[PDB]
DNA sequence: GGAGTCCTTCGTCCTAGTACTACTCC
DNA sequence: GGAGTAGTACTAGGACGAAGGACTC
């Protein structure tokens, strides 16, 4: 009628990851293209690319209609997995299928996914209208059988509970008993008085891109094209057919190309997105603002104490901070956050009373001196000028975030935590990908075409290394790609083929990246991704997706490294009873300590955090940094901009009297800079500093000094000439010279491209300071830690015994039965191996080992260790490298005559083992 | 080289020589034959190192000498597989030996004798023949209480103790014990050598239980046994063998006779259902009467009951079954005697009518 | 009448043209006529027109200065034209010989057309990774699957493998045949959208074209 | 729930039903047996979840109705155990099974009769009776021929086709076919169903060879089998069988007659230096001559030369060894008549006395 | 922009099932 | 000597552990 006479209402986008093929805005785009109004996406149990849809049918005038397609069981056809078409019409279909998918994931599933019971449709049921599934249907297989009384049975149920919401599917895509089951469903149709709807059944654009889906499910199902086992329920002619293609397919049936006009027209779901549905959270009878205020006063009280010590300082140093405390508080009290502030402090506290030392990032948190008094933070932010409008800004009316990390060690104990405190399913995990970049598609398609692995690798380590890399960037870069493609027909084939699947959606998504939090069940707002278990959901839309649909993120960040200080502190403080020494307190550190600058000052920063390279170990030589304020800087001076632009000489040389420091510049300076730009010589480095100067020189709010630094980075023409002119008068309005103000404008704009985040720089500096300092207050439990760390790599520990050796460190083998789980101290033995220090041998026989030894004594020979321990938990292989590792040396003086008795000895004392099981006394004396 | 031989004089000891031979052994040349013609002799040698077989066939048929080695398995199912009466006659010719019956002809591959290992010489030590009848009752009412593969390196093989006219035999695992010795009626030196498994497996073997005597000569460190013209040799194997002594039980106060059949029918029947992996059973004597329970951990159950001549206290003691079964089987014989001694110890049981042979089996701990 | 073949030559380049500046050294082919192996062999020797290169002395031995004397492909152009015309070639790496092959009859000017074109040009290789994927299926590694010794041999170069191809060849096209086995007017519904569901439609339909600027079902 | 039963009314339906038994049956219930007292009728059951077999014992002692699902493997070894003339008496207790007999007690585990899965009843179309002997001829003189584990999964089976007066049976694996037909003495509709292999061994198994006929009925999707007592119920596989009158040979033209001992004891010889996998061997034919040769990897042979009935022209045929020698053991005749077409065509081989079955081996073109 | 969290695929090793051979029973 | 059952050998399948390319802010 008004235009449109078809819409297709079965297509899958690669996010089906079983099968579709094309991305979904070029989905969407071809729809358009095609004139036509609507079109259903409907993958396979997840709705991933849904934010991307309906931002596509906005931006197209295109209605997005809602679907998905799926693996039934019910009990009519026993164990055989039949296909079904779901609709939602409205938001209460919505949460039916939110609902249904989430109960698929928390059944648990084979290789074939996860699958519904029939019957689930009880439950979930309101507002969906439904498709059979085609001849791969309940009633399509029963149908085929020719089994009436069973396609009877079948549709009786949907008669009860779908009664006139219940669709025959129309297929006619000449494809294997697809005739057969027509031929059957039009009897069907016509005897129960039934509606009917055709469909295109669509996985592609077009023919030719049939070939590469063919490879596509390959890749993921793990099985090779020729094979004759590979399932090829699939044609070319599942591409996007025109209106008048399927007008002509079934044109002697019209009421099945008019019955999806109709469908489309009941179809309309509204999910809104990109507007917060913000979680928070009560505390007492109090206001959630007053529990803060509460907390972070008497937080300041603490702080106070540590920072000033002396109460008559404290006093006269105080006011400053009460009024940034009550700036930041109007600010985020008026914007309407504190449930945040308080779930996350909680989380914080919680974590310090049970033995987890906090995870390092905080964004550009540090801003933050309420998240400092929260014990949210670790740094204080009025000593370095640090800036919370850099992290949350007054003058934008829009995203606070906070961007909360914390480390993998206790990544379930937080979990369980926040389960605790919301409801474990009121909780989710959020999901990372797979898609096939540029050397996962070659070595997949390689192995699908059946090269031996040495053909496919010699291909794949050409593709260079970076994150981004793509098949026509990586031929560009490197001259060998475009000469293998013209030299080897079999690499031609390859990339031909890996054109076509360039960025493709590879599979299930790894874990998260961070954790959602939302004021109600989880999937009140989205169904989620479980494992193979149904456990440990994570969500379907990623994390830019599920967070404009609205909701506050919690991130992992496994800079682990807390882990290593976190046990060398407990291995120290153990060194307090034998000495009366009191435990040390990472946070309560003095920041000014020689022996820490004098060996930095000798460059021998290794795992030292971000001070690691050896560039940066050169940096740091020239540099001779000797205060609190050079180490911010390391990170903010070792980039290619800086050094190569003459700032990092400038710097150094300003720094050392050698250049005369200047506010910010020889000709153009003026007194008034010098507290901003004090800390780096006159040098504009930093981005709180662009902000200090605005306010300081030229009245600008810290907010509107913030949204300069943001106009300096767009650089948009019309933008910047406003900001220019508040800037004149401001310094005008100040008394300060109009061609001075503008000038020094000048310089701050050059350096504001480079210009790095001085907060966000300073809560990791913080932390290279802490490792600095526990490297050099005591350089002898930090190296164990550094090699427990990396305990992964042999490279780095050969690095890292180096480091020892020249240190006047060093440094003993392993021992088998004094060792502890890693490097261990005695006082007179510097170090001992720990266990887990073997290569080869996992946690479990690493644990296995010194469990026998604690409940036995020290192990006495080669033969009690193999009866105290089975082959289950250490194999021969283990033994085999324990031996050659010297752990054994002790008993065995010999490295050697031990290894020809390994094998029996084992067997015989398991042959011992079987022998106290059972069963049985034995006889004679012994051997 | 060329001969023909009579496929009746060739057939049997083809079949004794080829039998243990490994499929794939680690050495290739140990699953090819070495043939060496002198005199009218055909002599044939399988080996493996432990053990070695020499077979020897006389030449009525013109012939011209020489030696070779082919490979066993394949010569061992091509003289199986032919015709009934068949004279085969084979030749040597360059690098393939022919073998001719009727008018079939064959072709194998061949490696040269010069390349076999030839075993050791030695002097003979002690010197004795017995009835091939007696050394295979020896053997095979024994055998089952080996181990498979210990590493008491001595347990794999049987103990041989000889001393004045009697020769004893015992194999162990450590939990049963088995012995059988008989006079053999000739003057021995005093000696006791302990033969590997696969050795005593293939000597027992070959007893074709008839007139012939069987001659052994024992060396310091291998033994050959003459059986007709089979001749045999092995090493032997050396351990510092345990004191049958301390495994015998020491004075056994209880004793329980009871029909061996009987019993053994009762006790496969109890075996059932025995846990799988422990094959447990717990005995519960009485004055003249005996119990059988065992269990699984499904709970299944199984009692019997009969009626034993028994003097002597209750008793409560657990075994192995499979331990027990085995020598029941081994005892051949009518009615059984048990002699007892307590719940942590040996136990004696035995042939009524015999005692040729002693068995202990270890009880254990359920 | 069938052709087994496989041509060594110069050494190879990996890259670029694997032909360019490269000649044959040796042709080693054997004939198999109904399937069995008459001993007809073409094996000749080459002019080298370049240097031998070092992998390809290794590979099977062979001296630049003993295919000296020997005659040029010239001499043979004709001689193994007619050895080949009307048969079949399976090769191990038709990218390497086919183009070796090419190359020499443009050199003869005779503007005599490629090989393929009156002799079957066929990849063995393909066929066996095809046959076994996810195994080596190199000349060599299917030479030992099928029980075929080329270690033992006196016959050493193109003729060793020309031999080994042979019983490959045979071997795979051998394995086993088969089994041929089996190979109006009416009613229905048409369901309109109620009222209600019309609303619905429409409200998401302005919520598109308030927001997006356009409704594709109005145009 | 009580029964009493005798020893030897037990003995042969229960080693029958046990037969179907080793799966690893992971639905713990399919190691069990289901029990069904009714009336005075036992019955007996074993299943492996695709088919099932049912035998009745009347009940001449004391019992009481009821069911239960026991053990199977332990419980048939229980009763093949026991004496001849042992008075086996079950009982249910509660949850436990009871078992006395004589002096004897056993308590076993009880699964409820309930949980034991059923295949359903279905109706009959096609019912025989036909003698025992001529099912077992059918079935052991072909069944090699069948595959194990194919793609083609309904060739794990066998064509069943009645039709006028005859049975008519074919197997394949798609090397080899092997087809018999058999006048049936009855009138039968027309129908096809497939059944299982282990369903085949199953039915070989129940074979006793005996007088009682065999009554089998045939349903939609089952069968149903009566031999006297027992009676089998297996479902069928979905369809397609391959059209049989596609593979027969059009007019083999050549007539060549041998004797099936001597030519199997040649194929037997030759086969030894085959290929290992394929056991390819080649024959030569000409007028009154064969020549068999054969390949082995090591460039060894082994030949026969063969007095062979055979008139037409000279051609070259050879095809793996291990397919023909399972033909001349399922050939229980002394003479083969083998008619050919060519080396590159299916073949046919009868025996000379009997054209009720036919075989097909394929050619190799070495 | 770097590194860690992420799984998945490749290689190795052990365990379970199936087949064949050899011994004991019929 | 042949058939039935046990024992041994070989094959098949699954799990574990070390490696690698990738997508997170």
């Amino acid at each position: 009628m008004s235009e449109p006479r078809f819409v297709h209402l079965r297509v899958h986008s690669d996010y089906s990851m079983i099968d579709g093929l094309a991305k979904t805005a070029p989905l969407v785009k071809k729809a358009a293209a095609l004139g036509m109004p609507a079109l259903a996406i409907t993958d396979f149990t997840n709705l991933c690319g849904l934010v991307k849809f309906y931002g596509a049918g906005h931006g197209a005038g295109i209605k997005p209609i809602v679907g998905a397609d799926f693996n039934v069981q019910c009990d009519l056809l026993g164990d055989e997995l039949t296909h079904l078409t779901v609709l939602a019409a409205n938001n209460t279909g919505y949460q039916n299928l939110t609902l249904l998918i989430s109960k698929a994931y928390q059944r648990g599933y084979g290789a074939a996914g996860p699958i519904i019971d029939r019957d689930w449709l009880i439950e979930l049921n309101e507002g969906l209208i439904l498709l059979s599934g085609g001849r791969m249907g309940d009633v399509g297989r029963s149908l085929l059988r020719g089994n009436s009384a069973l396609v009877d049975e079948c549709v009786a149920f949907y008669e009860e509970h779908f009664p006139d919401r219940y669709f025959l599917e129309l297929i006619r895509t000449g494809r294997p008993d697809e005739e057969s089951y027509l031929h059957a469903a039009v009897e069907l149709a016509e005897a129960r008085g039934l509606p009917v709807v055709a469909t295109n059944d669509v996985r592609f654009i077009d023919s030719s891109d049939f070939d590469a889906h063919e490879i596509r499910v390959a890749i993921h199902d793990g099985f090779t094209l020729d094979d004759p086992k590979r399932p090829r329920n699939y044609s070319p002619q599942q591409y996007m057919r025109s209106e008048e293609e399927m007008c002509e397919l079934f044109a002697d049936i019209p009421e099945a190309l008019a019955n999806t006009v109709e469908i489309a027209k009941r179809c309309n779901v509204t999910v809104r997105l990109g507007e917060y549905f913000l979680p928070q959270f009560p505390t007492g009878d109090m206001s959630t603002e007053d529990y803060l205020v509460k907390r972070a006063k008497e937080g300041l009280e603490e702080r106070l104490a540590f920072l000033f010590p002396d109460e008559e300082e404290r006093l006269k140093r105080r006011p400053e901070y009460d009024e940034r405390l009550e700036t930041e508080l109007q600010v985020i009290n008026q914007m309407g956050f504190p449930g945040y502030f308080l779930i996350v402090m909680e989380f914080i506290q919680w974590s310090k009373d049970n033995g987890v030392p906090v995870g390092p990032g905080r964004g550009s948190g540090a801003g933050s001196l309420v998240a400092y008094a929260l014990k949210i933070t670790d740094l204080d932010p009025l000593e370095f000028d640090l800036l919370f409008e850099r992290f949350l800004n007054p003058e934008r009316v829009s995203m606070p975030d906070f961007d909360v990390d914390f480390c993998m060690e206790k990544r379930d104990q937080v979990i369980e935590h926040v389960a605790d405190m919301y409801g474990r399913d009121a909780v989710s995990q959020i999901i990372t990908f797979g898609t096939m970049a540029a050397k996962a598609v070659i070595r997949d398609v390689g192995r699908v075409l059946g090269h031996p692995y040495g053909f496919v690798d010699r291909i794949s380590k050409l593709i260079p290394p970076d994150p981004g890399m793509t098949l026509a960037k990586a031929f560009e870069a490197e001259p060998q790609l475009p000469e293998i493609y013209e030299a080897d027909e079999e690499v031609k084939a390859l990339i031909d083929m890996a054109r076509k699947l360039e960025g493709v959606t590879r599979n299930a998504g790894k874990h998260a990246g961070g954790v959602v939090i939302a004021p109600t069940k989880i999937t009140d707002f989205a169904p989620l991704y479980c494992d193979e278990e149904g456990k440990h959901p994570v969500t379907q839309f990623d994390k830019s997706d599920v967070e404009y649909a609205g909701l506050v993120k919690f991130d992992f960040l496994g800079l682990r490294t807390l882990t290593i200080i976190n046990w060398a502190l407990e291995m120290i403080n153990k060194r307090r009873a034998k000495n009366g020494e009191p435990p040390l307190d990472i946070a309560a550190i003095p920041l000014d300590d020689k022996k820490s600058f004098d060996m930095l000052q000798r460059s021998e920063t290794t795992a030292v955090f971000q001070l690691e390279s050896r560039g940066m170990k050169d940096l740091i030589k020239r540099l001779q940094p000797d205060c609190f304020e050079d180490m911010i800087a390391l990170v903010a001076l070792f980039r290619p901009g800086p050094l190569q632009s003459g700032m990092v000489d400038n710097f150094i040389d300003r720094k050392h009297g050698r250049e005369e420091i200047s506010y910010p510049d020889v000709q153009w300076q003026h007194e008034s800079l010098k507290p901003v730009l004090e800390p780096t010589y006159g040098i504009i480095l930093y981005q709180e500093q662009v902000m200090q100067i605005a306010q300081v020189l030229s009245g600008y709010t810290l907010g509107g000094a913030d949204m300069l630094r943001r106009a300096m980075g767009k650089k948009k023409p019309e933008e910047m000439a406003k900001q220019r002119s508040v800037f004149a008068e401001g310094a005008e309005k100040n008394g300060i010279n109009a061609e001075l103000a503008m000038k020094i404008f000048d310089l701050v704009e050059k350096f504001a491209g480079y210009g790095f985040n001085k907060s966000h720089s300073a809560a990791y500096a913080l932390v290279s300071y802490q490792t600095l300092w526990l490297k050099a207050h005591y350089p002898a439990e930090f190296m164990a830690a550094v090699m427990t760390a990396d305990m992964d790599n042999t490279e780095k520990v050969v690095g890292l015994v180096d480091e020892c050796w020249r240190m006047g460190l060093k440094i003993l083998p392993p021992d088998i039965n004094s060792g502890l789980y890693h490097f261990h101290v005695n006082d007179d033995g510097e170090i001992v191996y720990g266990i887990g220090a073997i290569k080869g041998v996992g946690e479990g026989p690493i644990e296995a080992i010194i469990e026998a030894r604690n409940k036995g004594g020290y192990f006495r020979e080669l033969f009690d260790l193999c009866a105290r321990t089975d082959t289950k938990k250490l194999n021969r292989r283990v033994l085999e490298k324990l031996i050659m590792s010297g752990a054994f040396d002790r008993l065995g003086p010999h490295r050697a005559a031990l290894m020809n008795s390994l094998g029996d000895a084992l067997k015989a004392a398991d042959q011992h083992a079987k022998a106290e099981a059972i069963g049985q006394l034995d006889l004679f004396g012994v051997l | 080289m060329k001969f023909t031989v009579e496929r009746e004089h060739l057939l049997k000891p083809l079949q004794q020589v080829s039998g243990p031979l490994g499929g794939r052994p680690t050495l290739p040349i140990l699953g090819n034959l070495l043939l060496q013609v002198a005199d009218g002799t055909l002599s044939l040698t399988g080996t493996d190192l432990e053990m070695e077989m020499v077979a020897r066939v006389a030449l009525v048929q013109p012939h011209e000498p020489g030696a070779t080695t082919v490979p066993a398995r394949k010569f061992f199912d091509i003289c199986r597989g032919l015709p009934e009466g068949a004279e085969i006659a084979v030749q040597l010719e360059g690098e393939r030996m022919l073998v001719r019956s009727g008018r079939s002809r064959f072709s194998l591959s061949t490696l040269p004798a010069a390349d076999f290992p030839n075993l050791d010489d030695w002097q003979s030590e002690v010197e004795f023949t017995l009835p091939q009848a007696t050394m295979k009752r020896l053997i095979e009412a024994t055998q089952f209480s080996m181990a498979h593969q210990d590493v008491r390196y001595y347990l794999n093989g049987m103990l041989f103790e000889t001393e004045g006219e009697e020769l004893r035999t015992v194999a162990t695992d450590g939990h049963r014990l088995a012995v059988c010795s008989m006079p053999i009626g000739q003057s021995l030196p005093s000696h006791s050598v302990i033969v590997p498994r696969k050795g005593v497996i293939e000597l027992m073997r070959m007893l074709d239980g008839g007139d012939n005597p069987l001659r052994v000569q024992i060396g310091s460190n291998n033994i050959r046994a003459h059986v007709g013209d089979f001749i045999f040799t092995s090493k032997l194997v050396d351990g510092r063998f345990p004191d049958y002594r301390r495994v015998l039980p020491k004075n056994p106060d209880k004793h329980l006779e009871a029909g061996c059949d009987l019993l053994k029918q009762a006790f496969a029947r109890a075996a059932i259902l025995s846990n799988e992996k422990f094959r447990g059973v717990r005995l519960y004597v009485s004055e003249n009467q005996l119990k059988i329970t065992a269990n699984n951990p499904e709970q299944e159950e199984a009692e019997e009951i009969l009626d034993v001549t028994y003097s002597g206290a209750e008793m409560e003691i657990g075994f192995n079954v499979s331990y027990v079964l085995d020598v029941l089987n081994a005892l051949k014989c009518e009615n059984v005697r048990m002699m007892l001694t307590d719940s942590v110890s040996s136990v004696q049981i035995e042939d009524a009518a015999s005692q040729s042979a002693a068995y202990v089996v270890m009880p254990m701990r359920l | 009448r069938q052709i087994v073949l496989d041509t060594e030559t110069t050494g190879m380049n990996q890259i670029g043209a694997h032909y360019e500046g490269h000649k044959i050294i040796e042709i080693g082919a054997v004939e198999v006529v109904n399937r069995r192996l008459t001993g007809n062999n073409f094996h000749v020797y080459l002019k080298p027109d370049r240097l031998v290169d070092p992998e390809a002395f290794g590979v099977h031995g062979i001296a630049d200065e003993f295919l000296l004397d020997k005659p040029t492909f010239a001499e043979v152009a004709d001689e193994f034209m007619d050895y080949i015309r009307g048969a079949e070639l399976v090769i191990h790496n038709a990218a390497f010989d086919i183009g070796f092959m090419d190359y020499e009859f443009s050199l003869l000017k005779r503007d005599i057309p490629k090989t393929n074109t009156f002799c079957k040009v066929t990849d063995s290789l393909a066929v066996a990774r095809k046959m076994f994927p996810g195994k080596r299926n190199s000349l060599d590694a299917l030479c030992a699957r099928y029980e075929i010794d080329n270690s033992k041999r006196t016959l050493h170069g193109a003729l060793l493998d020309a031999q080994i191809l042979a019983e490959v060849y045979l071997a795979m096209t051998g394995g086993q045949l088969s089994l041929p086995l089996a190979m109006q007017a009416s009613k229905l519904r048409v369901v309109f959208a109620t009222d209600e569901e019309i609303a619905a439609h429409e409200a998401r339909l302005d919520l598109v074209q308030k927001k997006g600027g356009s409704c594709l079902w109005r145009a």
